[PDB]
């Protein structure tokens, strides 16, 4: 495997649920590559019987230095105009995941509780959801780390 | 090329403490999440405690919070489960498993955990031959294995000779808190006298060593 | 909370059976299967409550709906028959359904039944050992009653059962009556009653003294 993971900060966090995500992704490329490596992050709801997924944003890396990368990968946040509101305000969860050449070497998954940011709201939630007083809390320290084996070049 | 492998078992009192360790094969520990589960005899899975990549943070069952730390050394390549305060629930087989996202992919052989107050080597008696029915056919005999702990003991019958047919059942625990258990066979009636059967019990713990000849009564 | 329901089911090869766990939230990404056999360590079938692990057969799948997680196995072979688990991975805790044992079906057979006195030698112990087996039968649901001289007894038994057999798919059965040296020796016939579907009748073993 050519290019690994070698650390994954969540810069901005908790945070407004409005905010991108911002991640600091350190991984290191051990050989040269011809492709290009895309980063995608995606929002998993499952308030419904069945999964209902966002992509909330991806971006492309090439050519792919050889050696340590540092970047901050910016991620658009959910629309809220998509999501029902009791899973606003419930826990959910991130993928993020890198392909080389359009191929899913790893994923990077997350829990995330959304909550209110005052105790007044949290205990006597209102009627009509306020996103503007949800802050979500990404569990950075516990990410579930998925691996695929791939081709590369 | 993948393996993890669990050492550290043993057996101990309640009270004491045992340190298990998970050997990574064939990838780096700090990289994935780790993960011991226990299995006591004839039971389900629990699972006990987890700890994640790029940062060690941990997660713990509540029954173990405050008794078991799981750790890993990166440089060494492995996990640790440290054991402290044991009780009796806590005898199980240990499996060490790495993470697979949200699941665990690869598992261990495991490693055997036995909490005991007092170690007690079995008595073992005959279960003597008995026909079926009144005309020739089958018999059936035993021995019985009775009043020891802790598990395991091996039974075999003529040194590992004599298979077909034995029935070594599932040890049970008594009121007493010590284990039973029959092994039995099923033999030609016309071999009872002629063909020698000799159970041959072996209980670690207590370095028991029983070979008891069963013959007709 | 992970609730497993069977906790054991029977079924023949070819047969479509189905699995489900009931879970106390609804993510999809935290729900894993399990197979593990006697003396084996666990293998990973279904993770993220739907994708299938590398190298497993096709007729394995699992689907959520809600709460409910199911593993589905289209058509069972021969070496699908063993216990599964469901995994859930929450926010805080991993916990894992009770399990469910699949057992092969095969055509009914009659219990063997024996009864063995206890040895004089245990006498001196101060407790009798009355043993009945119940020898290569199925299924495994069996009645075993005990009688001493012809007072049904309760309380004082206890019952351990093989495996199912991996060449003839039949069990086996002990049943152990425990009494006093005192109370044995107060008592003349010994008797177990065995009823099994195998049999026609209820079948006695007994002996005296």
């Amino acid at each position: 495997s050519i290019v690994s993971l070698l650390g994954i900060k969540v810069l901005n966090n908790p945070a407004k649920f409005t905010d991108p995500y911002e991640f600091e992704i350190t991984f290191e490329c051990l050989e040269s590559l011809k492709h290009d490596l895309e980063w995608k992050l995606t929002y998993v709801g499952s308030s419904r019987s069945l999964d209902h997924d966002q992509e909330l944003d991806s971006i492309l890396v090439g050519p792919v230095p050889v050696g340590v990368n540092k970047f901050v990968f910016s991620a658009d946040p959910p629309s809220a105009e998509l999501i029902p509101a009791s899973e606003l305000v419930s826990v959910t969860v991130i993928l993020l995941s890198c392909s080389y050449d359009g191929r899913e070497f790893v994923r990077v998954g997350y829990y995330v509780n959304n909550e209110y940011d005052e105790e007044e709201l949290r205990e006597n939630p209102p009627a009509k959801v306020q996103v503007d007083h949800i802050v979500r809390n990404i569990l950075a320290e516990k990410p579930r780390v998925t691996r695929f084996n791939i081709v590369w070049d | 090329e993948v393996q993890l492998v669990e050492s550290g078992g043993g057996l101990v009192q309640p009270g004491g403490s045992l340190r298990l360790s998970c050997a990574a094969s064939g990838f780096n520990v700090s990289y994935y999440s780790i993960h011991w589960v226990r299995q006591a005899p004839g039971k389900g899975l629990e699972w006990v405690a987890s700890i994640y990549p790029y940062s060690g943070s941990t997660s713990y069952a509540d029954s173990v919070k405050g008794r078991f730390t799981i750790s890993a050394d990166t440089s060494k390549n492995t996990a640790y489960l440290q054991m402290n305060s044991l009780r009796a629930e806590d005898t199980a087989v240990y499996y060490c498993a790495r993470g697979y996202g949200w699941a665990l992919d690869y598992w261990g052989q495991g490693t055997l955990v036995t909490v005991f107050n007092q170690i007690k080597g079995p008595s073992v008696f005959p279960l003597a031959p008995s026909s079926k029915s009144t005309s020739g056919g089958t018999a059936a005999l035993g021995c019985l294995v009775k009043d020891y702990f802790p598990e395991p003991v091996t039974v075999s019958w003529n040194s590992g000779a004599l298979t077909s047919g034995v029935h070594t059942f599932p040890a049970v625990l008594q009121s007493s808190g010590l284990y039973s258990l029959s092994s039995v066979v099923t033999v030609p009636s016309s071999s009872l006298g002629t063909q020698t059967y000799i159970c041959n019990v072996n209980h670690k713990p207590s370095n028991t060593k029983v070979d008891k000849k069963v013959e007709p009564k | 909370q992970m609730t497993q329901s069977p906790s054991s089911l029977s079924a023949s090869v070819g047969d479509r059976v189905t699995i489900t766990c009931r879970a106390s939230q609804s993510v999809s990404s935290a729900v894993a299967w399990y197979q593990q056999k006697p003396g084996k360590a666990p293998k990973l079938l279904i993770y993220s409550a739907s994708s299938l692990y590398s190298g497993v057969p096709s007729r394995f799948s699992g689907s959520r709906s809600g709460t409910d997680f199911t593993l589905t196995i289209s058509s069972l072979q021969p070496e699908d028959f063993a216990t599964y688990y469901c995994q859930q991975d929450g926010w805080s805790l991993i916990t894992f359904g009770q399990g469910t044992k699949v057992e092969i079906k095969r055509t009914v057979a009659a219990p063997s039944v024996f009864i063995f006195p206890p040895s004089d030698s245990q006498l001196k112990s101060g407790t009798a050992s009355v043993v009945c087996l119940l020898n290569n039968f199925y299924p495994r649901e069996a009645k075993v009653q005990w009688k001493v001289d012809n007072a049904l007894q309760s309380g004082n038994s206890q019952e351990s059962v093989t495996e199912q057999d991996s060449k003839d798919s039949t069990y086996s059965l002990s049943s152990t009556l425990t009494l006093s040296k005192a109370d044995y020796e107060k008592h003349k016939v010994y008797a177990c009653e065995v009823t099994h579907q195998g049999l026609s009748s209820p079948v006695t073993k007994s002996f005296n003294r």
